[PDB]
């Protein structure tokens, strides 16, 4: 009757997760394939991540580490015209520091951002640096930037990557329309909390997707299909001095301030930013009811790093205060200044033994970015908060749409052929 | 026309696209990529070998000695050619792969046995 | 008599030591040397899958049903086995190679089409 | 009926065990565990090629046109395949294996010329 | 910084020094066996000294 | 008299030692050293670590 016929090069493949490799400085539609994607099931952000943190730990191997200034330094408040918004923000800290020779000593001073140091003891003139009691700092090096390149990621010989091109997809589910692509787009791995910036929109409308909407406990990344443009500065001419503490090591420090002393901030346009609340609302009634209110809070609680919007802006590290975006009740050329604290000493990632001193930056700085998604979490009436402190969150919002699958080319099938 | 283009296509269609398929399951840092491409390998050879002792070498299309069992699928010749797309049809029967594997090894064996004597 | 000994030899005394060079194909400090090896086996595998792609798999010298095209070369039987070395015709074909290959490859598809069908 | 369950076994019954045995033959620190993989594959693919070479490719019993020198063993059937172990057999002839393989080459070398000839 | 060393401040109570019990019957016992293995090396009619 | 998280401090510490860990110096009986601090650096290791 029938008899099994081997077939080798089939156009058949299962899950299965392995190991991408980097492409940095096609397609094929695949018409009549319909395939189950799961973010948040998918490995390749897993992977990212590991391999973010593991080229930014590479790129301090060689830099100098900061140890001959775990010392006493003495503090006073800066003799500078410091706006009420900044008044016990900076202060003027001398310390005896190593030179080039180990018997010799030089003393030196330096701006401190009050963040970065702590009082002994209560007391007001001897501080010493943040880290002294947990980690070494080490400084990172002036040459190297902090610019969020592109990475593209492509399958091994025997793997193809699935690309999901649904403009309504929201993460899971059957896409009706798959294609297979080799490598991924460029993804720029740009790091901060609550709001994404200069990511992909949405093509059509904004899209709310979580892991389970009706769970408190997840969070909710919501795409927006506009961007909204945020201006951040920190308007201050900050004078950079470096001292040899050591045989070619190098320290950078703020030496003074040129002017009047004001605080960092970010502008949002107003209207821009109304408009895509309405936008974000009109979508949460889809999961929540329609004749409902849906109000906007600023964040509950936790540390400096998970309270405020973090971000890289120019090489300086801002931590901006988003209460004034996130505080209206929406129920059934003006902007927004968001006020912004400057740290040197950060941890970067969510780790304990590591810790990074963020050199100063000669002159005054301006940067322009786009917001392109929220991070939001959930308390009638519905509370929105926002989130964000999971660096896996911001990558899982490009990694979405893409999925690894394993080519299975052996197989049989009925035929009437016998050898 | 390229990779996978037949994927969403009937059995009868896709079969004729199987070297657009072969032809590309060949081609510390940089550690864990070397064990990417070892074991990429490695499959490859597997899959070889066990085409090999099939008696299915060096070939895209073979056919064999082993009958059908319909316990496996009843569908007949139109329902498995001209629909089930391969993924469907590899979706049914991965429950009988092993078995019908085993039968494709048994067969061979008797048929290089048989033709070692006939050539005595 | 030993590896590339031949280089210099006609195609027609070159043939004839097709064994000597098939035989040399195979076989942080020291990774280069890792990746050295494996892309040696991955280049290997890729000939290989080649020669099974058009039917040769298994020979040092397969004849096919594909026809010369004098476009490809113009040359007669003394002139190509009798002078021009294999580095010679090298040079002067390697214009056309891809289209060959491309042409030994829709011949075994059809071929064993055909022959699954006359088993049938 | 494992791997190497047959090793105490006499030839002519070990003998219907090769797959049991060649289904065995594939799969700073982690290094030493790369390099153990990729030799191998390479082991593996030299003796793939050697039986291609003598024109062996794909089976696990082959026939060849090589006479048997009984200067390499002059035990008769019933010694060799009802007695002997394939270790015993191994040590016996470990001799002879580099001729014996020499011969099989020169062999096959002079069957593919005289079908190409055929097919002329 | 972030480095702790670890030492012993005190002892509380008296001072005795550390030790190991074998029982004295499974000793012997042990050594039998192991006497009489060692006389199928040396002679029969031998002394075995430990 | 040990280091202190911080470079310009110094701390009193007493400690429990082993005779066979420590050594004198010059033959004197109140200054001892420890044993490998002529050969080598010791590392600690990990209490955390069985
Ligand atoms: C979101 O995307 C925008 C658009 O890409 C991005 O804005 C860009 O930021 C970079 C970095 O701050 C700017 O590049 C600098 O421009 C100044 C002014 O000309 C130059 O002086 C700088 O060169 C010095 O510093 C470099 C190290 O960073 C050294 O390598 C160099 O030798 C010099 O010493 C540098 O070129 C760029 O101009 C803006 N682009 C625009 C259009 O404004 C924004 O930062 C992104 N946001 C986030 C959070 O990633
Ligand atoms: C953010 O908005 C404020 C207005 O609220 C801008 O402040 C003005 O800046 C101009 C100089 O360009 C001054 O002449 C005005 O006197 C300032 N107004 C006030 C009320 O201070 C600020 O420049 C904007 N932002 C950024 C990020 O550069
Ligand atoms: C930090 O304090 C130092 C003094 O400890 C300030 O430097 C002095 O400035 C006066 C003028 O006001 C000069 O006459 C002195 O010679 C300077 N002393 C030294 C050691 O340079 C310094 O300006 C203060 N820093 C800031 C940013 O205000
Ligand atoms: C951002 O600014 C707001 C003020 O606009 C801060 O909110 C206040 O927080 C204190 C607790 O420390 C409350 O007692 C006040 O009632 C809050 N004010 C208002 C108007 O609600 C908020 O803490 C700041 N966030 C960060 C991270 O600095
Ligand atoms: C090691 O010597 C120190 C003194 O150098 C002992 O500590 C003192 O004990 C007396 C009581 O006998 C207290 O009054 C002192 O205040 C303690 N001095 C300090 C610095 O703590 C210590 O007990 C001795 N160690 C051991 C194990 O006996
Ligand atoms: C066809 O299969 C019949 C039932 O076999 C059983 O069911 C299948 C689905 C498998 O699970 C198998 O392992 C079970 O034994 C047999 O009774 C019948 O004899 C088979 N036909 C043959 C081999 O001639
Ligand atoms: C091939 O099968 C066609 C469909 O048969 C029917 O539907 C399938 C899914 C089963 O449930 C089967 O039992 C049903 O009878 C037939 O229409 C067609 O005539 C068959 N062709 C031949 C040549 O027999
Ligand atoms: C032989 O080739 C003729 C010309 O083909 C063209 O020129 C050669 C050199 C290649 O560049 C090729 O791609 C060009 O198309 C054809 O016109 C002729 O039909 C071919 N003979 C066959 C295939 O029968
Ligand atoms: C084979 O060709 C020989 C050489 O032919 C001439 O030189 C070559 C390079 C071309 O330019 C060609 O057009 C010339 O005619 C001939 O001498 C020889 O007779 C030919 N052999 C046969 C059997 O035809
Ligand atoms: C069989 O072998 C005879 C002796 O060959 C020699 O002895 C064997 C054991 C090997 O060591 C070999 O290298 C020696 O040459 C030959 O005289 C006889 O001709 C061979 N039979 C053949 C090849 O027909
Ligand atoms: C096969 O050989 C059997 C054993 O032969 C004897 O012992 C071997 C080890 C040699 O020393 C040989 O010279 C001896 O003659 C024979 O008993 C048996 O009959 C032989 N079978 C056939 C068909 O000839
Ligand atoms: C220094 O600044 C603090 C604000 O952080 C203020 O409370 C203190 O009184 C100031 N001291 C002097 C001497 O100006
Ligand atoms: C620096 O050294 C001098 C002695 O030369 C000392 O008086 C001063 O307090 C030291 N500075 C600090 C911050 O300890
Ligand atoms: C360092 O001191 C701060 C108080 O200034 C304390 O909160 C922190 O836990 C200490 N770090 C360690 C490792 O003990
Ligand atoms: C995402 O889409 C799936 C499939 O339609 C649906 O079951 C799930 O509830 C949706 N989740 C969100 C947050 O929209
Ligand atoms: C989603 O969350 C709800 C609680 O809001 C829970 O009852 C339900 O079981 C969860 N569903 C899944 C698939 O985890
Ligand atoms: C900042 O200081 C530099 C001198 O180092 C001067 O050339 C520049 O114009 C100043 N910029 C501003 C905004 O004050
Ligand atoms: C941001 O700066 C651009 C010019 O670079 C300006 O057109 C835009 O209006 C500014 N946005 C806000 C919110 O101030
Ligand atoms: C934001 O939208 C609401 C609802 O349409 C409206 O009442 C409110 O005035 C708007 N605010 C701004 C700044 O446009
Ligand atoms: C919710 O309101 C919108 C109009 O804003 C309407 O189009 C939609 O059908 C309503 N959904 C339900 C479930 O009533
Ligand atoms: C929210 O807006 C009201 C004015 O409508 C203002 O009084 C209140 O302070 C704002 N809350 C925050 C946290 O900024
Ligand atoms: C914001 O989005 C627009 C539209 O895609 C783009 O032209 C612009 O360059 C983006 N801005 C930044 C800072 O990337
Ligand atoms: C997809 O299905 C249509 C019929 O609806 C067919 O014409 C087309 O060829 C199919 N696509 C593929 C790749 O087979
Ligand atoms: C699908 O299956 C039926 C038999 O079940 C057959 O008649 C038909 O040819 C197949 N394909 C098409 C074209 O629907
Ligand atoms: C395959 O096996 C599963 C259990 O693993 C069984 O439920 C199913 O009915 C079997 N039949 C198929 C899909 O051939
Ligand atoms: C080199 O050419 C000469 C004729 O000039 C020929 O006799 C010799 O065999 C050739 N060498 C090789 C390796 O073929
Ligand atoms: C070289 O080519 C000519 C034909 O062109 C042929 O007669 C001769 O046999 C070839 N070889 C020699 C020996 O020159
Ligand atoms: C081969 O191609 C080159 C251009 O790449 C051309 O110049 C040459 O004439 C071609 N002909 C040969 C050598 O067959
Ligand atoms: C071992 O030898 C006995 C005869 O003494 C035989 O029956 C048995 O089958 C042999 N074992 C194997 C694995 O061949
Ligand atoms: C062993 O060898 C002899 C011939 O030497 C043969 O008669 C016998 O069949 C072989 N095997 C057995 C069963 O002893
Ligand atoms: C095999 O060679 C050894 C020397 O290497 C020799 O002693 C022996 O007699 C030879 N004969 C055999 C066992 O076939
Ligand atoms: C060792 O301790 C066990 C109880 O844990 C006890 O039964 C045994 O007798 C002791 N052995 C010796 C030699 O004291
Ligand atoms: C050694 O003595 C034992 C009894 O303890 C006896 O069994 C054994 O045979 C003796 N061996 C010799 C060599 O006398
Ligand atoms: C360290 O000193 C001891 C004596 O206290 C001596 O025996 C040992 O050899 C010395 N080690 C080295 C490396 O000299």
């Amino acid at each position: 009757n029938l008899w099994v016929t081997v077939y080798y090069g089939v156009p058949v493949w299962k899950d299965a997760e392995t190991t991408l490799f980097c492409a940095s400085d096609q397609e094929i539609h695949l018409e009549n394939v319909t395939e189950e994607f799961n973010m948040w099931k998918n490995n390749m952000v897993e992977q990212m991540h590991e391999d973010i943190i593991s080229l930014w730990d590479q790129s301090l191997k060689p830099c100098v580490k900061l140890t001959p200034l775990c010392v006493t330094l003495q503090c006073t408040n800066v003799t500078n015209n410091i706006t009420d918004d900044m008044r016990g923000e900076l202060k003027n800290c001398s310390f005896n520091a190593t030179t080039e020779l180990r018997n010799k000593r030089q003393k030196v001073y330096s701006l401190f951002y009050r963040l970065d140091i702590v009082p002994m003891g209560e007391n007001s003139t001897n501080y010493r640096l943040i880290n002294c009691n947990t980690s070494a700092i080490t400084q990172a090096c002036p040459k190297v930037s902090f610019e969020p390149i592109p990475i593209h990621y492509c399958a091994p010989a025997g793997f193809a990557i699935l690309k999901c091109k649904d403009k309504k997809f929201n993460g899971t589910g059957p896409c009706p329309s798959v294609s297979t692509v080799q490598c991924t787009h460029g993804i720029k791995p740009v790091v901060s909390t609550q709001l994404l910036l200069n990511g992909s929109l949405a093509e059509e409308e904004v899209i709310i997707r979580s892991e389970n909407i009706t769970n408190n406990a997840k969070n909710i990344l919501v795409q927006l299909n506009t961007p909204v443009q945020i201006n951040c500065t920190r308007p201050n001419n900050n004078t950079v001095k470096s001292i040899r503490i050591g045989p070619g090591q190098a320290f950078y420090y703020t030496g003074d301030i040129i002017g009047d002393i004001r605080q960092a901030h970010c502008n949002v346009s107003k209207a821009t930013w109304n408009e895509t609340l309405g936008k974000v609302v009109k979508q949460l009634r889809k999961h929540f009811g329609n004749n409902t209110i849906i109000r906007f809070a600023q964040s509950s609680g936790g540390d400096l790093e998970v309270t405020t919007h973090s971000f890289n802006c120019g090489g300086e590290f801002f931590y901006c205060n988003t209460s004034g975006l996130f505080n209206s009740t929406w129920i059934s050329n003006d902007s927004i200044t968001l006020p912004c604290r400057i740290k040197q000493i950060i941890n970067m990632w969510q780790r304990i033994g590591q810790a990074m001193y963020a050199p100063p930056i000669q002159g005054v700085i301006r940067c322009v970015s786009n917001i392109t998604g929220l991070i939001l979490t959930r308390d009638t009436t519905e509370t929105f908060r926002p989130g964000g402190g999971d660096m896996r969150d911001n990558w899982r919002s490009e990694l979405y749409k893409y999925k690894v699958v394993k080519i299975e080319p052996l197989g049989v099938a009925p035929t009437r052929c016998k050898r | 026309l390229g990779f996978l283009g037949a994927a969403g296509s009937t059995m009868g269609a896709a079969s004729m696209t199987l070297t657009v398929q072969a032809r590309n399951l060949l081609s510390h840092w940089g550690i864990k990529q070397l064990q990417a491409r070892v074991l990429a390998v490695e499959h490859y050879l597997r899959d070889q070998q066990l085409l090999g002792i099939w008696g299915c070498s060096g070939k895209l299309i073979c056919c064999t000695n082993v009958p059908w069992n319909s316990s496996w699928s009843n569908r007949n010749l139109s329902e498995i050619w001209d629909n089930m797309t391969w993924l469907q049809w590899d979706k049914e029967i991965s429950n009988y792969t092993q078995i019908i594997y085993g039968l494709l090894e048994e067969s061979q064996n008797q048929q290089e046995k048989n033709e070692q004597d006939l050539l005595a």
